[PDB]
RNA sequence: AUGUGGACCCGCCCCUUGGGGUGUGUCCAAAGGGCUUUGCCCGCUUCCGGAUGGGCCCGCGUCCCAUCAGCUAGUUGGUGGGGUAAUGGCCCACCAAGGCGACGACGGGUAGCCGGUCUGAGAGGAUGGCCGGCCACAGGGGCACUGAGACACGGGCCCCACUCCUACGGGAGGCAGCAGUUAGGAAUCUUCCGCAAUGGGCGCAAGCCUGACGGAGCGACGCCGCUUGGAGGAAGAAGCCCUUCGGGGUGUAAACUCCUGAACCCGGGACGAAACCCCCGACGAGGGGACUGACGGUACCGGGGUAAUAGCGCCGGCCAACUCCGUGCCAGCAGCCGCGGUAAUACGGAGGGCGCGAGCGUUACCCGGAUUCACUGGGCGUAAAGGGCGUGUAGGCGGCCUGGGGCGUCCCAUGUGAAAGACCACGGCUCAACCGUGGGGGAGCGUGGGAUACGCUCAGGCUAGACGGUGGGAGAGGGUGGUGGAAUUCCCGGAGUAGCGGUGAAAUGCGCAGAUACCGGGAGGAACGCCGAUGGCGAAGGCAGCCACCUGGUCCACCCGUGACGCUGAGGCGCGAAAGCGUGGGGAGCAAACCGGAUUAGAUACCCGGGUAGUCCACGCCCUAAACGAUGCGCGCUAGGUCUCUGGGUCUCCUGGGGGCCGAAGCUAACGCGUUAAGCGCGCCGCCUGGGGAGUACGGCCGCAAGGCUGAAACUCAAAGGAAUUGACGGGGGCCCGCACAAGCGGUGGAGC
RNA sequence: CCUACGGGCAGGCGCCGAGGGUAGGGCCCGUGACUGGGGCGAAGUCGUAACAAGGUAGCUGUACCGGAAGGUGCGGCUGGAUC
RNA sequence: AAAUGU
RNA sequence: AGCCGCAGUGAACAGGCUCUGGCGACUGUUUACCAAAAACACAGCUCUCUGCGAACUCGUAAGAGGAGGUAUAGGGAGCGA
RNA sequence: CGGUCCUAAGGUAGCGAAAUUCCUUGUCGGGUAAGUUCCGACCUGCACGAAAAGCGUAACGACCGGAGCGCUGUCUCGGCG
């Protein structure tokens, strides 16, 4: 059913994340798509490979991490530290160019849909636009 | 709840009740006194408390509490009201200011004279 | 009468909702006064423009109660009329039967709206007082007249209420204008000056009117500025406080010595005022010339010149500031926590200290803190909070691909966003408060132009969601009709005695009228032992001997069909244990109420003997609950181990769907939850907002009734609470000791001292 | 009455019309003998219901009863100790 | 069988 | 659209209305000839009798009513929707 | 709440100065300028109380009681035909 996919997608990271796998599959579209990329582009994810599971089209998405830290619990720290879905089904989410977020001090980054498509913050400030806020990331 | 839902309701704006509405949002309010006695405080403690029941304008009828070490007060004695309980008596929510109309300032008092109604002595001569 | 020109009917013309042009026909204009008079000036009448001010209309925005859920006869539309500067149901006829409402009509309560203002990090919240914009009213109401304009505060008619005058012969008035009086109230001023200036009316203009306005007056009501002094001055008097009697404190404070000098006295003295007018030029452009200041002899300037009011709050914690004395749960304090019971930093005074200062406190109210209505920015297992469980209407939300549309959304440009205020910068009153100048920007809204990612939408396409086919599975799922055995009870027969029952022990009770116990027979009702489980089924309530019929949900395998048909669900509807209700049955066992026997201080209880409704059936109501997993539904994601029920499999094992335990990560206040989440997430619904009052009261709906649902307030408390910790206790448990009982020997209690 | 007389004004009639009157409803506030509980308040009276298995495990919906807490019946919940 | 304690 | 009168159901035949108690639910019955009522009756509730040649009633009896009925029937009693 | 005596058992609910209350015109409230009646309350029920039924009840009544409007020769108070 998903009420919404976009929203699972990064749930679905999340999840994987926080036990520290390799890849993490989730159903295709070509919107989760160019929005995922920029987490290449931004270097939040290794990246992914289109692939196909039981006939039906997904994308691994393999995850960074870091340094296999030291003392108790030597888990690395997380590439991805926060993420979390913005404008929703249940309340959609625009704004103009100015009303703009700096998300983390220029050390996050806010993904958006615009007049050009999956922007970010530093872009869609750049090129002058705005648009439906899909979610925060760092 | 949900954002649908806020769009249905909203949120209920608390409200405010009042502790002093004998006054309708007045600073004070004048009233004649009718009965004038002393009574007997929560157990917490225990003393003789000095209290008026006033009549006031608005045909209203409270308790009032008269403060410091005695006054002037038999029955028909005009008053002015405050505002503020006592908590040890229950019931009772509003003053009595002092020194204005048939109720006096406190005799012989140095101190919080502000309150009290007690007007400057002479210290020299 | 004139007609540039205008209006009206019909025409064509363009344009287009009664705009413009024209054709004909017919209707429309008037004014004179003064002269540096023979020329100009102030006016007159028609038309088109302009500009200003409006009228009407439209979109969007604008409070609380659904305990107000249905409203409407000019109501809604039409036609034709009446009316207006003009639209319109604005009014009137006639015709039609429409118009409005969970997107909250209708009704009720409160309110003039905004620019602003206060607070707030902000988002918000609060507010509309002076100033500015608009609406509305002029004692309460109605009405029209005149007019460019009003249905008119200081114009008019009428009705009412009220007050006043009068030879009473009858008539008069409208402060919410400026002051002022009264009354009400905690509370708000002078019955001042002047048109000098600004503005407004009239006039050619002098000039006139202006309680608009410019000033003055009263009030620490607010903001701001300023004074009651400055330098010196002791190892630091006196007095007053403490004191371990040594001393410490007030305290450079005073005194005292120098210096300045608020006030007050004298002199001078404004700006605010330049035009209207006047001269020449044409009274125009122009230079030029002239009158006028209420505030006021005021500010300010000079000189002279005097050390010249300080108060209020607090000093237990929060919260800055400590000591004697008095008091003795008294007198008293208190914003909360709380102080006072003969040693009080918490009362009262005192000394001292802290904090502001012509102010300091208090009360009332708004915002903050309160992230405590949470959009930003919260919760519902046990703290307040998941609807008892389904089905489903509106509504919210919606999977994968490609187009068109570009609604939302995004960009640019443009208009609008008034001034004042606020903010930034600089100036002006000797600074500031005030005040000026200039700049700084939207938000929104219209308009133009773009972009298509997303949402939307129209179209097309698939299959992973969902639905379906075929083959099957398990099951106390439900309804109807039958049927079996054990047992209790009662009746009959037989046999058989002297007691049976019951309890902690007894009694009431039954029994020589033959009881209990035993055999045989008969009738009737209710519930189904072992199987049976920590199991299964159902959405919940709930479902259990056995047989049949009717019947719901659900799981597995095969991967065939439909093509997003989905998820949730306010209302609606249906189900809903027990008790209880109605009408009829039925009634063995049990058993509220009731009676009795015991216990006990009493025992309207507990235990015992009796016992009626009810328990069971049909039909119809009631609709509650610890209706519980105290955990709403659907989908996705995130370790495993073990036990089990039930499918399928190349039957180890694998896989599917259930029922439990321990548990990764993670969550949690902890307890705990954990692929059957309380983890990580999205959609939708229900619900919470301190405790008591209270699930009460009023209203409404439902019910035969008992009652159910919806569901407050005044008032009152300063906590009510959740989980966990250490203790203590238990007529809780396990282990163990003590002349602690028991076992045993002497006494005390009686008598006399 | 005026002529500007097929006119106009007075004047008469009518619809509407402030409000007054009569009648019957609706909502709201205040008030009322008496009455119902509720809250607070002094070391008053009666008992022991609950917290330890609370000395009958407790709570609970409903029903009947009892001076009072409560008791009992039916079903439910464990938020019930205990070899 | 076994109550209470400003 | 009008006309006349003080007046048009122009004469005659036609309810006065409301609020609020007691009693009886209600229509009905009764003391012919002083009481119409809150008395009786009434549907309805309960008790009790009665297995049929019923009980009960009338009659010495025969007989008959009950009833050509058969416990959802019939008789008696009290209460009275 | 307790004690004690007695009883077969000691009047529950609900009503209550009542078609029932002697004292009595009980006391209080309403109504009226004034109310032994009436209506509503209290309970000290001389002497209510559950099928000789208890407490209510919409509708009905030539029953009995209290109040008001309307209207009257009933009346002030009579007069005429
Ligand atoms: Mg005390
Ligand atoms: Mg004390
Ligand atoms: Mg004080
Ligand atoms: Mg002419
Ligand atoms: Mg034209
Ligand atoms: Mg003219
Ligand atoms: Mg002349
Ligand atoms: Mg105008
Ligand atoms: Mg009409
Ligand atoms: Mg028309
Ligand atoms: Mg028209
Ligand atoms: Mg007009
Ligand atoms: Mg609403
Ligand atoms: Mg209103
Ligand atoms: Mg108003
Ligand atoms: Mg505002
Ligand atoms: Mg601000
Ligand atoms: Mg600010
Ligand atoms: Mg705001
Ligand atoms: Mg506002
Ligand atoms: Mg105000
Ligand atoms: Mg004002
Ligand atoms: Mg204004
Ligand atoms: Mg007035
Ligand atoms: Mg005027
Ligand atoms: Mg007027
Ligand atoms: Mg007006
Ligand atoms: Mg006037
Ligand atoms: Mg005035
Ligand atoms: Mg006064
Ligand atoms: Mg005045
Ligand atoms: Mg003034
Ligand atoms: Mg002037
Ligand atoms: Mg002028
Ligand atoms: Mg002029
Ligand atoms: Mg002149
Ligand atoms: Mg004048
Ligand atoms: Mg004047
Ligand atoms: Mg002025
Ligand atoms: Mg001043
Ligand atoms: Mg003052
Ligand atoms: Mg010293
Ligand atoms: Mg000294
Ligand atoms: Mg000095
Ligand atoms: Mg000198
Ligand atoms: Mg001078
Ligand atoms: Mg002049
Ligand atoms: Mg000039
Ligand atoms: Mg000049
Ligand atoms: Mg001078
Ligand atoms: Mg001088
Ligand atoms: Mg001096
Ligand atoms: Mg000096
Ligand atoms: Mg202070
Ligand atoms: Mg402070
Ligand atoms: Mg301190
Ligand atoms: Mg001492
Ligand atoms: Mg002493
Ligand atoms: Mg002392
Ligand atoms: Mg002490
Ligand atoms: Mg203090
Ligand atoms: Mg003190
Ligand atoms: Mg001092
Ligand atoms: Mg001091
Ligand atoms: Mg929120
Ligand atoms: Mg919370
Ligand atoms: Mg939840
Ligand atoms: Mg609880
Ligand atoms: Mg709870
Ligand atoms: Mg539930
Ligand atoms: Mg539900
Ligand atoms: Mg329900
Ligand atoms: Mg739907
Ligand atoms: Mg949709
Ligand atoms: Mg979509
Ligand atoms: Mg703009
Ligand atoms: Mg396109
Ligand atoms: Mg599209
Ligand atoms: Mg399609
Ligand atoms: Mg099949
Ligand atoms: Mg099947
Ligand atoms: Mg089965
Ligand atoms: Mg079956
Ligand atoms: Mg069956
Ligand atoms: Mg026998
Ligand atoms: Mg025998
Ligand atoms: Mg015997
Ligand atoms: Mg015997
Ligand atoms: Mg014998
Ligand atoms: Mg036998
Ligand atoms: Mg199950
Ligand atoms: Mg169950
Ligand atoms: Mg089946
Ligand atoms: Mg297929
Ligand atoms: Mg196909
Ligand atoms: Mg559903
Ligand atoms: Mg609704
Ligand atoms: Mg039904
Ligand atoms: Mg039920
Ligand atoms: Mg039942
Ligand atoms: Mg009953
Ligand atoms: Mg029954
Ligand atoms: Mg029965
Ligand atoms: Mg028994
Ligand atoms: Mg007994
Ligand atoms: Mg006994
Ligand atoms: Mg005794
Ligand atoms: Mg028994
Ligand atoms: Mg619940
Ligand atoms: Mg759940
Ligand atoms: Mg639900
Ligand atoms: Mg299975
Ligand atoms: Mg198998
Ligand atoms: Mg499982
Ligand atoms: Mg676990
Ligand atoms: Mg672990
Ligand atoms: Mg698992
Ligand atoms: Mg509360
Ligand atoms: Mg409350
Ligand atoms: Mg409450
Ligand atoms: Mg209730
Ligand atoms: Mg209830
Ligand atoms: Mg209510
Ligand atoms: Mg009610
Ligand atoms: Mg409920
Ligand atoms: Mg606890
Ligand atoms: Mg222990
Ligand atoms: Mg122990
Ligand atoms: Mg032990
Ligand atoms: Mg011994
Ligand atoms: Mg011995
Ligand atoms: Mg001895
Ligand atoms: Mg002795
Ligand atoms: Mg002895
Ligand atoms: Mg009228
Ligand atoms: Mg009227
Ligand atoms: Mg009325
Ligand atoms: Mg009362
Ligand atoms: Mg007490
Ligand atoms: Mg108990
Ligand atoms: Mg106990
Ligand atoms: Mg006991
Ligand atoms: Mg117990
Ligand atoms: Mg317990
Ligand atoms: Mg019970
Ligand atoms: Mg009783
Ligand atoms: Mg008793
Ligand atoms: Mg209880
Ligand atoms: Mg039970
Ligand atoms: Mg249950
Ligand atoms: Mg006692
Ligand atoms: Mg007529
Ligand atoms: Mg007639
Ligand atoms: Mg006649
Ligand atoms: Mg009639
Ligand atoms: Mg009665
Ligand atoms: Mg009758
Ligand atoms: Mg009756
Ligand atoms: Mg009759
Ligand atoms: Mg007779
Ligand atoms: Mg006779
Ligand atoms: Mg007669
Ligand atoms: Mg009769
Ligand atoms: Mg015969
Ligand atoms: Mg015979
Ligand atoms: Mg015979
Ligand atoms: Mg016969
Ligand atoms: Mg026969
Ligand atoms: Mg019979
Ligand atoms: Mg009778
Ligand atoms: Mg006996
Ligand atoms: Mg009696
Ligand atoms: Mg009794
Ligand atoms: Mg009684
Ligand atoms: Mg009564
Ligand atoms: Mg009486
Ligand atoms: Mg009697
Ligand atoms: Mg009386
Ligand atoms: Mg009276
Ligand atoms: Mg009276
Ligand atoms: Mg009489
Ligand atoms: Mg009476
Ligand atoms: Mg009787
Ligand atoms: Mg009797
Ligand atoms: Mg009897
Ligand atoms: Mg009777
Ligand atoms: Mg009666
Ligand atoms: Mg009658
Ligand atoms: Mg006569
Ligand atoms: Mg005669």
């Amino acid at each position: 059913m998903l009420t919404d996919p976009i929203a699972d997608m990064l749930t679905r990271i999340r999840n994987a994340t926080r036990v520290y796998k390799e890849s993490t599959d989730v159903p295709a579209s070509r919107f989760k798509e160019e929005i995922l990329r920029i987490l290449a582009r931004e270097g939040f994810i290794k990246g992914y490979e289109r692939v196909d599971v039981d006939g039906k089209p997904y994308l691994r998405v393999y995850l960074k991490y870091g340094p296999r830290r030291q003392g108790p619990d030597p888990r690395p720290e997380q590439v991805i530290h926060h993420i979390r879905r913005i404008s929703k089904p249940g309340r959609r989410v625009y704004v103009g160019v100015k009303e703009i977020p700096r998300v983390r001090r220029g050390l996050g980054i806010a993904i958006l849909s615009t007049s050009k498509g999956v922007l970010t913050d530093r872009e869609a400030r750049k090129l002058g636009v705005g648009g439906e806020l899909i979610c925060e990331v760092w | 709840p949900t954002i649908n839902q806020l769009v249905r309701k909203g949120r209920e704006k608390v409200r405010k009740k009042s502790k002093v509405p004998a006054l309708k949002g007045a600073p004070f309010r004048r009233g004649v006194c009718t009965v004038v006695r002393t009574v007997t405080p929560k157990k917490p403690n225990s003393a003789l408390r000095k209290v008026a029941k006033v009549r006031l304008t608005s045909g209203y009828e409270v308790t009032a509490y008269i403060p410091g070490e005695g006054h002037n007060l038999q029955e028909h004695s005009v008053v002015l009201i405050r505002g503020g309980r006592v908590k040890d008596l229950p019931g009772v929510r509003y003053h009595i200011v002092r020194g204005v109309y048939d109720a006096a300032g406190v005799k012989d008092r140095k101190k919080s004279r502000s309150k009290y109604g007690t007007k400057k002595p002479k210290e020299a001569a």
